[PDB]
């Protein structure tokens, strides 16, 4: 009665924070991302609403980011190891001005390089951006190539594309994942609706920056998180409660050309361009863009009381990190989202109704700035089309101030890693330990003695 | 993913315990894997990448946890069952708690983390005694 | 398994920043992932007073003034903006291992 | 906190005193507690060291066999007895709780032989002085 | 710093003992075929997860990998005869198989007096082999299938 | 020069009998579930360890942990099943669930007096999956019945 | 040497297997073999 | 032991990640590497030796 | 002493382009060997 005994219980809800690995699954070629690799996947789960609890949440110390980030890394290495090195090319050249008839975007140049261990003249044609080169010994006619003195240049294999897929990450036996359901939410703090799942809602990988393509949507409204509103120095990211069209293009035809510059080692490029050169760009409409912006900027005051907000273009320089960038079906483009960002909304209150965005395409990529490993992309004959959705923003918010009440906000972050965390903020890895004990009553019921 | 006890206390959960009993998952779920261990031989001609090693070690790990929890179970005599017993005297000195309090009003979550620093030591009194002890006596018997 | 400390006394005006040194012979990192060397102080009458704990983090009641850091056998204080109230003997103690320890002990002062 | 001291005084070598230390505010039986010595015009010295359940003592090796410290975790008091006094244990002696409390010790299931944690101290007694020789 | 307590018998505390009171310390042999990082620490498991996720692209994880799965085999290499047996544990069990003297006809008043494990094992090991197919087929026959049959009305 | 004894019957010799016999040496064949080179196995063991100490080699040597932890999962799915069952120990167990002639309604002398296990498998195959789930409800009604 | 006794040694080696085996010299590596068996007076009681 | 290595360093590009590093120029009294030992203490270190030869 | 280190005097393409460049690092004699008796190469 008073007497109480030790008793034994399996199958005990308690779990606790843990870190482990977590377990890619998913649904005629590889691709970068080879999901086929991954484990295909439960058809219908298997999730559990939870019943009178809360649990904490920070979206800036979840390390699934930190996994994601690694993890995406090691594959474009995966995709890259068994592929052609450009060393061969890193040569002066000398390269004329297209006749397009912007004006010196495209180079048509001409290069001798001795292809086979032989002795060989060999005088081939290529073609180039004007990104894509540095211009040697002042006013001349010869080049060298952007990333040649510090880096390695490798050409990504014709026969794997890009092609972002959707991802599952699911948890190990053992394992549970746990996720606010709990409409909107700040990324940190106690979230109330929360359920668990064997395995993550579908995520979909993606090379960008500023703008956040093909995301998820917020349930309701429009949500602002940062890590630390009165803190400048830390990023803003917004997610949309409905998603904003864009689509854009290459309006031209293009000619694959190979150059066989060795042994397995062929070399791709354009041997000609197809019709008019047009420059490459998107399109998106106005009225959506201004109204989404409307919403943004109230939830913006909601944090910041009621001051003056601006929106500006970034501070300029490295196209890499200061234009817009994504990557659209294996072609690099980068654009001017100034044009989205021109504008003062500090109280109530131009041309066509849609805005046209014009972007630079860019061979040579410093994908995660890593110093010494290079990437070239191969042209992929015109006829390039895209579309996709804005489906959130990354801002940041001006240092310092110029004393007029006065906060500016511009395209910013620059870590991709943050891609992340608009897509994890609800989830958390948890462990379960079912073994747990318990005091009387009962007994074990032995012989003595 | 039985966790639906976690929104109640130690009473109440203690009644869906046993309710719960199909395994936490694996089981079934290892059968479906056996459609995916079939699988497996196109992820072997695949050949060595990255999510393929995750995925590995993501198995070896779960397999770990399984057989960690079950040991003990196997060598407190009690196996398995969900609930049993043992003759270890619950010493005050871990706790002193009313019943009605240790089970009513208290989240077994929450209980946890007032046991953490004895249930070391329960585990082994309940070791040493329950089936250190126990296992002779029952041989001691038979020898007569 | 020693611990020395230097200056031997040191008068600095007030506002002045001033520094206290405390070298180890032995290595103070804590079996939980952090040193076990703490710091403190007394006035004549007086008796130690907790300043700073672990390290880094200082103790409640204690001016942010107070700083400190160091290498996983040596660690020294730094106090900004010494105020004159701050006069006295300071020493520092080493429990990462018994015998527990203390510094040579070195005494505060003003200068004029 | 309140933390005194109590029984102080002088004696002749040979003889022996139980200084007492008395405490409240706090758990008691939940911190472990120390004893520190200062000789006059001199710096500081570790004595002794007692283990919040009052199981695990340790002390300095000049005071090792004569020193005995004591505890009684109902009435909130430490008693550090010492016997066959020198002349040299002439000194201050303080009474001192530490700064952050454990709890149970620790036992680990592979011969843990259930350790116990000390850290740095947080509150110094007033301390009291114990005179030791024959005038 | 650190105080130390008591045993707690401890790690292969007997195996010098005699078998007799030697006997009594299965528990703390079974409860370490798994270990060697027990209890939280809780710092330590924070780094071999570390290091267990960090590794997972090279050799020396690999070798980690290696090392687990051996554990866990040798682990159930043990569990499958004791679950064969009649004799799921338990720590210890009889069987209906009588001592065949061959293998040895020393006095028990010898061997639970004065011997070590270890020394009665050397007498032992070329008929390991032999004792449990023995006990294996001791289980199945009858124990099991007469066992059938004596439910059978 | 090396002699030869008696048996003691090995693996899998029982696929002669005969279901009759074949419940005997039900160890037999379980014991070396989890070894092809079951024992000390001088002069082969020691190379088997050997060998796993020369995995710095890639894709090939990895093969060989897949194909460790596929028999090692193999082996534990089945223990869970037998686990869920109620059969924990060991060889034969009996269940509460009345056959279904539905399946099959051979002479009961005719199933075990003449007939082999491999036959078996092949005449009840499809019902398989069935007969599994209704072993558990039994199992789950009788812990609820047993309460 | 042996032509006039006495003994002579130089300063040699030969791997840096030796620069490891100073300091390992005193352990062993054992694995645990858990299970064995021994001879009772008790029976296991079971029917026939 | 000591190395009278006052020099400074000097990078010269290879290539493509290839960055030479060596020494540009000592600046000081070039003096040869060496170690100094007490003697004493290892002539006793010796005759402890002997003896257990 | 003398001949401990030596002061070349090599030299090396820059990467690809039409550069040789002359250059000069330090070496110390275990590092080197000497080309046609005595000569300074
Ligand atoms: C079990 O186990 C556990 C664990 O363990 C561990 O692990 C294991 C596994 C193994 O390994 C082992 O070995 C280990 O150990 C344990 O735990 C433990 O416990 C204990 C207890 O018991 C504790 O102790 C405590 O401590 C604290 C400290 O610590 C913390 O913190 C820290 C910090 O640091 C730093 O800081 C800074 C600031 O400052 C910052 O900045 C920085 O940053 C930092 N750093 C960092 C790095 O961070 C930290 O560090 C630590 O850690 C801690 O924390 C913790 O942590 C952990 C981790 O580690 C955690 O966990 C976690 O979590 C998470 C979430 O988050 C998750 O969950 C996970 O999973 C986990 O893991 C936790 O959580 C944390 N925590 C928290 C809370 O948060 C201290 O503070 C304390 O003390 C205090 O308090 C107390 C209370 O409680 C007090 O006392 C009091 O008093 C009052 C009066 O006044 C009284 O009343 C009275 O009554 C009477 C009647 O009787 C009448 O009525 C009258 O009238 C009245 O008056 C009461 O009663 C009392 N109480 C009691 C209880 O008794 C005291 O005093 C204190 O307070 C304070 O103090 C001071 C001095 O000292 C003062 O000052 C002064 O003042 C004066 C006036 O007065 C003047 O002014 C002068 O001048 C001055 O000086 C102040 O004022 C005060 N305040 C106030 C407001 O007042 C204690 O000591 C420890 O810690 C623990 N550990 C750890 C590690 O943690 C346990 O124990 C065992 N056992 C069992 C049974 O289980
Ligand atoms: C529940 O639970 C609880 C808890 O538990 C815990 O926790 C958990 C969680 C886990 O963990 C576990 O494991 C743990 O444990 C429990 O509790 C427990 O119990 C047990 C029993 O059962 C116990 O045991 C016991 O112990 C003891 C102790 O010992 C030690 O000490 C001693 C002394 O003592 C002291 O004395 C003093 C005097 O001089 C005192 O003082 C006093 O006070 C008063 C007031 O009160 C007044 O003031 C006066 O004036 C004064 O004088 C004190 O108090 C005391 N204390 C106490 C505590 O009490 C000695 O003698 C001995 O020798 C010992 O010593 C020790 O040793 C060790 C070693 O071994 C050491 O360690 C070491 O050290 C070093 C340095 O030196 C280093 O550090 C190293 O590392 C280490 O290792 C230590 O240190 C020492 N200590 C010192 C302090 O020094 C004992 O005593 C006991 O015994 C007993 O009994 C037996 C049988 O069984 C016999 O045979 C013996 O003989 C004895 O008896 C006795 O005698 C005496 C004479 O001598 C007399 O007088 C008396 O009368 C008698 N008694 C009777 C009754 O008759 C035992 O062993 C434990 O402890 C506990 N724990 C704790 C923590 O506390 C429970 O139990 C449960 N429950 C159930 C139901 O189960
Ligand atoms: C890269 O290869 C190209 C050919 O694919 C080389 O172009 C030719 O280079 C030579 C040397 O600079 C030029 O020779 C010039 O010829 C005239 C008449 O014979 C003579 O008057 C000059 O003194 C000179 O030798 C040649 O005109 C030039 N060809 C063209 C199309 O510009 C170039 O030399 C190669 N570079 C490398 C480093 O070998
Ligand atoms: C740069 O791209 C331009 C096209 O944008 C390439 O133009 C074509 O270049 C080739 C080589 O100079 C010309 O072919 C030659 O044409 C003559 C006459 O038709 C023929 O007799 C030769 O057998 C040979 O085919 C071609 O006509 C020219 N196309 C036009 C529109 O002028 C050029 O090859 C590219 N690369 C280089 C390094 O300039
Ligand atoms: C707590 O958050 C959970 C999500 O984490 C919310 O679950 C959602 O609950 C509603 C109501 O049960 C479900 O909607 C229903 O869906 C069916 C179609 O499947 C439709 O026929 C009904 O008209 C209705 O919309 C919804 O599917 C379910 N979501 C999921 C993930 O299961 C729940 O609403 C939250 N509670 C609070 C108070 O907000
Ligand atoms: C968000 O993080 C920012 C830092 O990134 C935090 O800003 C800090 O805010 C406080 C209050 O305005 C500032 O403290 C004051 O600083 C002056 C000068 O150092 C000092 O004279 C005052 O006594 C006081 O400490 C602090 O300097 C400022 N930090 C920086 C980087 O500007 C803000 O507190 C954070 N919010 C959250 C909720 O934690
Ligand atoms: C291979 O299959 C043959 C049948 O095709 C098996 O032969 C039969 O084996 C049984 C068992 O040894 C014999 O039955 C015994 O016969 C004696 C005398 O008739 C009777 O006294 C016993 O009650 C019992 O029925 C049977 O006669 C024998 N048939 C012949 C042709 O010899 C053999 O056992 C099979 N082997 C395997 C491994 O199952
Ligand atoms: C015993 O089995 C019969 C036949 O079941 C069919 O064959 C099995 C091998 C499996 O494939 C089943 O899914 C098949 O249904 C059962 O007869 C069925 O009974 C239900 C009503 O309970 C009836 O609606 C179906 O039409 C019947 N099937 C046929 C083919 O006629 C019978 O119910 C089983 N007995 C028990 C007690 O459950
Ligand atoms: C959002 O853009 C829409 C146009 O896309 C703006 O609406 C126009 O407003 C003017 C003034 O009322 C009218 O002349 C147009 O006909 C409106 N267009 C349509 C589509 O109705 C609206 O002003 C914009 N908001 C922002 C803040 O600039
Ligand atoms: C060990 O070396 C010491 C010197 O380090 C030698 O001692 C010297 O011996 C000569 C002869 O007696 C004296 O002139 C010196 O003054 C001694 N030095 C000191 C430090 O006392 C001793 O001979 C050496 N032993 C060996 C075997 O050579
Ligand atoms: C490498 O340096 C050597 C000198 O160390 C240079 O040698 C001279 O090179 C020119 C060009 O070939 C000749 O005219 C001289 O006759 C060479 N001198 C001798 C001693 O042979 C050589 O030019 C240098 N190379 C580089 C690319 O600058
Ligand atoms: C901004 O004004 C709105 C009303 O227009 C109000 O709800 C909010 O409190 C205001 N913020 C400031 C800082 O006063
Ligand atoms: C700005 O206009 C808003 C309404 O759009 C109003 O709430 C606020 O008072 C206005 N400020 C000025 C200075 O009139």
């Amino acid at each position: 009665t008073e007497k109480l005994w030790v008793t034994v219980y399996y199958g005990v809800p308690v779990w606790k924070e843990a870190t482990t690995t977590l377990f890619c699954a998913s649904d005629e070629v590889h691709n970068v991302w080879a999901t086929h690799a991954c484990v295909p996947t439960d058809p219908n789960p298997q999730e559990v609403v939870l019943e009178n609890v809360t649990e904490h949440f920070n979206m800036w110390k979840n390390n699934m980011v930190e996994q994601m980030q690694e993890d995406i890394i090691s594959l474009w290495d995966q995709s890259l190891k068994p592929c052609v090195k450009l060393t061969p090319l890193c040569v002066t050249l000398n390269c004329k001005d297209v006749n397009a008839t912007e004006r010196g975007e495209i180079k048509n140049c001409s290069f001798n390089i001795t292809t086979s261990i032989r002795d060989e003249v060999q005088k081939e044609y290529a073609l180039f951006y004007k990104l894509d080169v540095v211009p040697i010994d002042n006013n001349n006619t010869s080049y060298r190539l952007i990333s040649c003195d510090t880096s390695v240049i490798t050409q990504a294999c014709p026969k794997i594309s890009f092609e972002p897929i959707p991802i599952h990450y699911c948890a190990p036996a053992g394992f549970a994942i746990l996720k606010c359901n709990d409409k909107t939410f700040n990324g940190k703090g106690p979230c109330k609706n929360v359920s668990t799942v064997q395995c993550t809602h579908g995520i979909r990988p993606v090379v960008s920056t500023q703008l956040l393509l093909n995301g998820s949507l917020a349930e309701e409204e429009v949500v602002i998180r940062s890590d630390n509103f009165t803190n400048n120095a830390k990023t803003i990211i917004v997610q949309l409660k409905e998603s904003v069209e864009i689509n854009c293009t290459r309006p031209n035809n293009n000619t694959r050309k190979s150059i066989h510059i060795g042994p397995g080692r062929a070399f791709y490029t354009t041997g000609e361009i197809i019709g008019d050169i047009r420059q490459a760009h998107c399109n998106i409409s106005r009225a959506k863009w201004n109204d989404t912006l409307k919403q943004i900027v109230i939830k913006l005051r909601e944090q910041f009381e009621n001051k003056t907000i601006v929106f500006n273009h970034s501070s300029g320089g490295d196209p890499e990190i200061v234009m817009h960038s994504f990557n659209c079906g294996g072609e690099f483009f980068y654009c001017n989202s100034t044009q989205l960002f021109n504008s003062t909304w500090n109280n109530n209150t131009t041309e066509g109704n849609t805005i046209t965005l014009p972007c630079r395409i860019k061979q040579i990529i410093n994908m995660w700035q890593e110093v010494g490993k290079a990437m070239y992309a191969p042209p992929i004959r015109g006829q390039i089309r895209c579309s996709s959705n804005i489906t959130g923003l990354l801002l940041t918010r001006d240092g310092g101030i110029n004393e007029n009440g006065t906060e500016i906000f511009r395209p910013g972050g620059g870590d991709m890693r943050d891609n992340w965390r608009s897509e994890l903020y609800k989830y958390k890895v948890v462990k379960i330990e079912p073994l747990g004990v318990a005091p009387t009553k009962a007994k074990r019921r032995v012989v003595q003695r | 993913g039985f966790l639906g006890a976690a929104g109640s206390t130690m009473g109440a959960a203690s009644m869906t315990l046993t309710v719960q009993a199909r395994l936490l998952l694996s089981g079934i779920v290892q059968q479906q894997n056996n459609l995916l261990r079939a699988i497996e031989a196109q992820q072997r001609m695949l050949q060595l990448t990255v999510w393929g090693i995750k995925q590995l070690q993501a198995r070896v790990l779960a397999v770990e946890r399984y057989l960690g929890d079950q040991q003990l179970l196997g060598i407190w005599g009690c196996s398995g069952k969900l609930i049993c017993t043992t003759a270890v005297p619950w010493n005050a000195s871990w706790s002193n708690k009313s019943l009605d309090r240790i089970w009513n009003n208290m989240t077994w979550m929450e209980w946890e983390r007032e046991i953490d620093n004895y249930t070391s030591e329960i585990y082994t009194l309940i070791e040493e005694s329950q089936n250190q002890q126990e296992k002779n006596e029952q041989e001691l018997l038979e020898l007569d | 398994i020693v611990m020395t400390q230097t200056p031997l006394s040191l008068s600095v005006t007030p506002g002045q920043p001033a520094s206290i040194s405390c070298k180890s012979s032995e290595s103070l990192r804590q079996s939980n992932g952090k040193t076990s060397l703490y710091w403190y102080r007394q006035k004549p009458g007086q008796s130690p007073q907790l300043l700073v704990f672990e390290v880094s983090n200082r103790f409640s009641g204690v001016s942010d003034r107070f700083v400190g850091s160091g290498s996983g056998t040596d660690f020294t204080l730094r106090i900004s903006r010494v105020e004159a109230e701050d006069v006295g003997f300071y020493y520092c103690m080493q429990s990462k291992d018994f015998p527990l320890t203390f510094g040579g002990g070195t005494k505060v002062d003003l200068k004029r | 906190v309140q933390l005194v001291e109590s029984g102080g005084g002088v004696v002749q070598p040979g003889k022996s005193v139980r200084l007492s230390c008395v405490v409240s505010d706090f758990p008691f039986s939940k911190y472990p507690m120390y004893w520190v010595r200062q000789a006059p015009g001199k710096g500081l010295e570790w004595v002794a060291a007692i283990s919040g359940d009052a199981w695990h003592v340790v002390y300095s090796n000049s005071v090792q066999g004569r020193f005995l410290v004591s505890r009684d975790n109902v009435k909130n008091t430490l008693y550090l007895e010492m016997n066959s006094l020198k002349i040299e244990d002439t000194a201050v002696y303080r009474c001192a709780r530490m700064f952050q409390e454990s709890g149970p010790p620790r036992l680990d299931r592979w011969s843990g032989r259930n350790y116990y944690y000390y850290s740095g101290m947080d509150v110094w007694g007033q301390g009291t002085t114990v005179t030791v020789s024959s005038a």
